[PDB]
């Protein structure tokens, strides 16, 4: 009877998944977020489900262990909040910061598997609070950005030297991924040393002094200096590249351009990534679960 | 009355040696509730003999032992078929019927032999008959099976089966968890500390979401007085540990894939595993159903 309660009481995909209406969370999912690939759920399904759930033994033992249920509230609720326990935004919390740690030590690969790890539990969550919302939907926009910005940069790696435009093109787009500032610092740095490296003086000036305004002193600071001393003085660039810092533009997350307010563009419903016209229909690349540009109601995790 | 307290008081807490003495202390005497203990009791303690060959009792029990390996129940159905059944008869077959998973039958053979309160093994088939209500999440009728018998009414030895029972529904309907359901598993993890009244306060601080607490008693059961000098009952309470370590894991976000590998390899027909291999299949079925 507990199930049924459960879903009684809330629709929420987190719920439905915990009460193992697996069929309805999909659709649900479908409606708000635009979910369309589900391999990358299935864990996390499955962890809804197994965590709200728990076995006592049975006289004898050879009987089949007997279910209990944890739910999210103590007795002293009404019984309309009789409702499954899901992990919250602590645990969200703690993947975001193995993103961070993992970010520092430059291991971008496994950074990214913690950032959408933190978006597939904020797609499955139960707050009971206007905070809690907010704070969840910054948090995904946050990991939409760090898994962008790593993107770009995984792509710049990949590339084949005789690529330069396109290389600093994406050493420049880093810089734009919403990052904490001290996080901004890294792609700032590879911005204006690549730049540099290149004859690329202006923007090399430009990423400095941008380093500069966050990192004042150590010795990155002091290299950044002398870089934006030399930079100055040169005052050219060898390379030009389609990026203008005190523009409006966002990063198309499929093609790494520049998307500016007249660019006809489609966003991922869930993540809120945003791409360039062709990739309508295709498959966001932040997150892997959802359509480009699909009709959606919004994300739904306030019980 | 008294005289099966002991007994009874041990088998219930999972205390199956000192449950094995208590019975010993009737050397060379037998009745069908002695037969009854007993034999559960060596079974449990992973000694199991044929007690009483001779009586009816006795060879029902001897069949279950074996059912318990051969898992074909035809032999103790033809035993039992067209026969006027005690109720401990009837425990040992509802038992199979329900591992087996057929727990409708499981739960029409336990209430046979509920008729009357005063008959021997009434109490306990009562239990069982709460518990495989429960198994099958036949809740209300679990509810209302120990309502009417026990309004219906107590000896001071089925007292504890009784309020076993209770405790059973209480889990399951998460009814004054954090009170007097907690309050009883604990002060029987304290009186009577074994693996069993262990895990039962192991699964009621899981339902408060007392992390610490439930990790606190983890990390008992891994020390040494649990896992090397019980490692007799260890091994029988080893699965639903598994199962409940998991539940913990998953509650604080980590990685359960070791645990989840060592239960099915040591029981794959734990409940946590058929639970967890039927929402596998679903999603999986999803999966290929919206492609």
């Amino acid at each position: 009877m507990e199930t049924a309660i459960w879903i009684k009481n809330s629709k929420l995909p987190a719920v439905l998944v915990a009460a193992g209406a697996f069929d309805a969370a999909v659709q649900a999912l479908s409606k708000q977020v635009g979910v369309v690939k589900l391999e990358p759920l299935k864990k996390y399904f499955t962890n809804i489900y197994e965590g709200c759930r728990t076995y006592i033994p049975s006289t004898p033992c050879e009987l089949p262990a007997q279910l209990g249920y944890v739910r999210a509230y103590d007795d002293t609720v009404s019984e309309d909040q009789i409702l499954p326990y899901v992990p919250g935004l602590d645990v969200v919390n703690e993947k975001m910061n193995e993103g961070y740690k993992n970010f520092k030590l430059n291991k971008p690969d496994i950074a990214i598997e913690c950032f959408r790890e933190a978006i597939y539990r904020i797609t499955l969550l139960m707050v009971d609070d206007a905070e809690d919302e907010k704070l969840a939907h910054k948090i995904l926009e946050t990991a939409r950005e760090y898994i962008l910005g790593l993107s770009i940069e995984l792509e710049r790696r990949s590339l084949k030297e005789g690529n330069t435009v396109r290389m600093l093109e994406l050493a420049a787009y880093f810089t734009k991924a919403k990052l904490s500032p001290i996080h901004r610092t890294n792609a700032l740095q590879v911005a204006m040393s690549q730049h540099f490296k290149h004859k690329n003086f202006l923007q090399a000036s430009y990423f400095a002094g941008e380093f500069l305004k966050i990192i004042s002193s150590g010795p990155r600071a002091e290299q950044a200096r002398k870089i934006k001393n030399k930079a100055d003085s040169m005052a050219s660039d060898a390379i030009p590249i389609d990026f203008d810092p005190y523009a409006k533009f966002d990063i198309c997350a499929a093609t790494y351009k520049p998307i500016y307010e007249d660019t006809p563009s489609v966003s991922d419903p869930l993540t809120g990534s945003k791409y360039v016209i062709t990739e309508k229909d295709k498959i966001d690349r932040i997150a892997m679960i959802s359509k480009i540009g699909a009709p959606a109601s919004g994300l739904r995790i306030r019980v | 009355p008294m005289d099966y307290f002991n007994i009874k008081q041990n088998y219930y807490t999972g205390n199956f040696v000192q449950c094995l003495q208590e019975i010993e202390k009737f050397s060379k005497v037998t009745d069908n509730t002695l037969l009854f203990y007993k034999a559960k009791t060596l079974l449990a303690l992973g000694q199991y003999q044929s007690q009483d060959p001779t009586s009816k009792l006795g060879k029902v029990l001897d069949l279950y032992v074996q059912f318990l390996d051969t898992k074909n129940i035809e032999e103790l159905e033809n035993l039992l078929k067209d026969k006027q059944n005690s109720p401990y008869e009837l425990y040992l077959l509802a038992t199979a019927q329900a591992i087996l998973g057929d727990l409708d039958k499981s739960l029409e053979t336990c209430v046979e032999g509920i008729d009357n309160d005063e008959a021997e093994g009434t109490t306990e088939l009562l239990l069982l008959a709460i518990e495989v209500a429960l198994l099958n999440n036949n809740v209300s009728t679990a509810s209302t099976i120990f309502d009417n018998y026990t309004n219906a009414i107590v000896s001071g030895d089925n007292e504890m089966i009784l309020n076993l029972a209770e405790s059973y529904i209480k889990f399951a309907t998460n009814k004054e968890t954090a009170t007097s359901n907690f309050y009883y598993y604990e002060e029987l993890s304290q009186t009577f500390p074994t693996w069993k009244t262990q895990l039962g306060l192991l699964n009621l601080h899981l339902q408060q979401r007392n992390i610490a607490e439930a990790q606190g008693i983890v990390e008992l059961l891994l020390s040494d007085y649990y896992s090397v000098e019980q490692k007799e009952n260890a091994v029988l309470y080893k699965p639903t540990f598994l199962a409940n370590q998991i539940t913990l894991a998953l509650m604080q976000g980590l990685d359960t894939e070791d645990l989840t590998n060592q239960l099915v390899k040591l029981d794959h027909e734990h409940a946590f595993i058929k639970h967890h291999q039927e929402i596998d299949a679903k999603f999986d079925e999803l999966v290929r159903k919206y492609d």
